[PDB]
RNA sequence: UGUAACGGGGCUAAACCAUGCACCGAAGCUGCGGCAGCGACGCUUAUGCGUUGUUGGGUAGGGGAGCGUUCUGUAAGCCUGCGAAGGUGUGCUGUGAGGCAUGCUGGAGGUAUCAGAAGUGCGAAUGCUGACAUAAGUAACGAUAAAGCGGGUGAAAAGCCC
RNA sequence: CCCGGCGAGGGGAGUGAAAAAGAACCUGAAACCGUGUACGUACAAGCAGUGGGAGCACGCUUAGGCGUGUGACUGCGUACC
């Protein structure tokens, strides 16, 4: 029954964890972090692996607007014309080939232009 | 303990204190904190816990165990080393050297290596029924009705 | 496998004479940010670490189009909250290329973070074709 | 007032730049081969050649 | 490695011994007295008789060259533990420390 | 007491109101994983696995379930001076106390069975027994009021001594 | 045996399994420290982050995006009870 406070006490704190720095003296390397505050290290990603994505969305669509602007084919205002066709939905990521494909991608907007434009 | 109570002094005049009682069961030189009471308690058993199908293990095992043979006289005893040769009718050689009979004979020499306290005479002591290979009850029909404890 | 593009340091700089100076100034000083970052050059890293090289030509032409021009102040009080104040206005200060009436990007990268290394890459030499002190190789 | 904030860590223990020293040179000169100092000719009797102060 | 003649035991804190130890490393040893014996603090005097009695061994005691034993480190530890009292407050401040000093010299060569 | 009422920068229409349209889009229902509770089904039934319904933040209360530094016991029983083992950081493993191993090591030791419940699972008792990482080069350094050399000597003299 | 202050401590011998048993006699981490392999770096913001990743002291690979940590850019925030 004698306890002597041990076994599991240095265990719940580091062991194998591939984290060498940690919060310095009176926040951590003394003792103080080990039980109630070592959970914090995921909590900046515990909701956001969703919410972060909004930042980078302008990358992939860049390749269908930067030159297409001077042709008037404006992202938000092209998209109503396009979506009139029920097989043409998933333009989101699948249009990104436009970054190298330019010299024969120039044709793509001919397909329905008579009525589209 | 001998230690100076009860309290010695008035703890003020530092703007830092909390304790000073000395004993108090907590701090140094002592002791057992829990009332210092002698926990002497006979944890009592009831009469028909013995009668009481407790004896019924020999129908659980039935193939290796109670080893029904002959009563105890066969032992030497001044060379008890020899009884390994004679313990072959039960086959057992040395495993758990009991016989669980009814009378005063030379067979107490059995416990020379530890084994168990032997007991023998009528009360077979229930902590000898759980959980050994050789529950030997070996003597005759002296089991009729309340006699089954024996 | 990654969709990301760091450093990039700086891979797309688009060396351009920003002639829009005065004649549609308050339309494109608002979006010199989105140019350094984007709208053409958006194809790599349109939020993080990057650099640009836009070419300055004039400064004292702010145009600005409202009553704001002859009664909006600017304040720095650079030492001990100033005490004794200042009260010059927008078409009177713009006479001097200073730090608040001419860069625009001051107000759009508005604290210093991400802005902390890209102060004078646009040179801010001002004085038309007599003052083309910019890049010798061929700017657009 | 009593000690009531951070230890001598990093920005306190660092402080060494003006605690500094002179990395001075020294003259070999076999006219006084080991009782000598960096130019000062003998640390005790005040020598050069003959009978100076209390030398020879 | 070659020699490690640390001395004991001082009256100062390990800080006072710490301030001159760093100069001597790897491009000086041929004339290792001057710098210390011109900087005559009770500090540098210790480190001065640490060095002599070390390298005067190494040239007789291995058989190496007095000139090339470069002096590759010089580090410092305290201890174990020494106390006294000076009754300023006579139950509070009152107990003055003596941290000691010994200089793990660690010589080796060019 | 630094212009400081959207957070800015005020935008002459980019707006302000009405009418069209598709992008952004909290943890908010969707992709499709795993599944504790109280219910209904196909059957099974010592009972359980999936289907189907209600649905999965948890200090007042009542349910009802995992494990240990080792003591008292599983066991002259098998294990180890061919290492039985920590501080440690090989490799994956549980829904978890944490391990079955292990990696580099130590130099005597164990419970993968279940019987056992109480010196009973610690960092906050304004800490305590003995401490000191700490307050810097931490006295007014012992009032500020005294000193001048030539020496004799020596393991080293502001002092010893002439 | 060898140096130094007719000293302290070590560098090899050595009774010795051992001096990581050496008489500040415990086979043995803890508060705090010194020289260093490389980092970040004398325009600092906001519990000093886990992300997302350039290439760097070093290491394995018939080339195969990994085994390694201070942590350029900045994103997310307020860890307590």
């Amino acid at each position: 029954a004698r306890v002597k406070r041990g076994v599991i006490a240095r265990a719940r704190h580091k062991k194998i964890l591939k984290q060498a720095k940690g919060y310095y003296g009176a926040r951590s390397r003394v003792y103080r972090v080990a039980f109630q505050a070592v959970i914090k290290a995921g909590q900046y990603a515990y909701r956001d692996r969703r919410q972060r994505k909004r930042q980078f969305r302008q990358l992939w669509i860049a390749r269908i607007n930067a030159a297409a602007r001077q042709n008037g084919i404006s992202y938000s205002k092209f998209i109503n014309g396009l979506k009139k066709a029920s097989v043409e939905i998933d333009r989101k990521i699948l249009a990104d080939i436009a970054v190298f494909d330019k010299v024969a991608f120039t044709a793509l907007v001919e397909k329905a232009k008579a009525a589209l434009a | 303990v001998t230690g100076s109570g009860k309290k010695p002094w008035r703890q003020k005049g530092t703007g830092r204190a909390r304790s000073g009682s000395i004993k108090s069961p907590i701090w140094r030189s002592g002791g057992v904190t829990f009332a210092a009471r002698p926990q002497d308690h006979s944890q009592k058993v009831n009469k028909k816990m013995y009668r009481g199908a407790l004896k019924s293990i020999l129908s659980e095992l039935v193939r290796q165990d109670r080893l029904i043979v002959v009563e105890k006289f066969s032992v030497e005893a001044p060379k008890t080393k020899l009884l390994a040769q004679k313990l072959k009718d039960m086959a057992l050689e040395d495993v758990l050297i009991i016989t669980g009979e009814l009378d005063e004979n030379l067979f107490l020499a059995a416990r020379n290596l530890h084994k168990v306290d032997v007991r023998d005479a009528t009360g077979i002591d229930p902590v000898s029924l759980i959980a050994f290979d050789k529950v030997v009850m070996t003597a005759d029909a002296v089991k009729q009705v309340e006699e089954m404890l024996a | 496998m990654k969709t990301f593009t760091a450093k990039p340091e700086t891979v797309k700089r688009d060396w351009y004479v920003v002639d829009a100076t005065g004649k549609t100034l308050g339309r494109l000083a608002t979006e010199l940010a989105r140019r350094l970052r984007g709208k053409h050059k958006a194809e790599y890293t349109p939020h993080v670490d990057t650099g640009d090289y836009i070419i300055v030509l004039n400064a004292d032409k702010v145009a600005v189009t409202g009553n704001k021009r002859t009664d909006k102040v600017y304040y720095h009080h650079t030492g001990h909250i100033g005490g004794i104040k200042q009260a010059t206005f927008e078409e009177m200060i713009a006479r001097r290329p200073e730090r608040v009436i001419e860069i625009a990007v001051k107000g759009m990268l508005p604290k210093g973070p991400l802005g902390r290394a890209m102060f004078r890459k646009l040179k801010v030499y001002a004085g038309n074709e007599h003052n083309h002190a910019a890049q010798q190789p061929q700017v657009l | 007032a009593v000690q009531q904030n951070k230890p001598t860590r990093s920005k306190r223990g660092m402080r060494r730049s003006h605690d500094a020293l002179t990395a001075v040179t020294s003259l070999s000169v076999d006219k006084t081969s080991g009782e000598k100092h960096l130019r000062h000719h003998i640390t005790a009797d005040g020598y050069y050649r003959g009978r100076k102060v209390i030398a020879k | 490695m070659e020699t490690i003649a640390k001395h004991r035991h001082a009256r100062s804190s390990a800080q006072k011994v710490r301030l001159v130890a760093d100069l001597i490393r790897g491009k000086k040893v041929s004339q290792a007295l001057d710098i210390l014996t011109y900087t005559n603090k009770k500090a540098a005097v210790l480190v001065k008789k640490v060095l002599e009695s070390a390298i005067a061994n190494a040239e007789h005691n291995d058989g190496a060259d007095i000139d090339d034993l470069k002096v590759t480190k010089i580090f410092v530890d305290e201890g174990p533990s020494m106390k006294r009292i000076m009754p300023r407050a006579k139950g509070r401040a009152d107990r003055i420390l003596k941290r000691t000093s010994h200089i793990t010299v660690v010589v080796s060569d060019r």
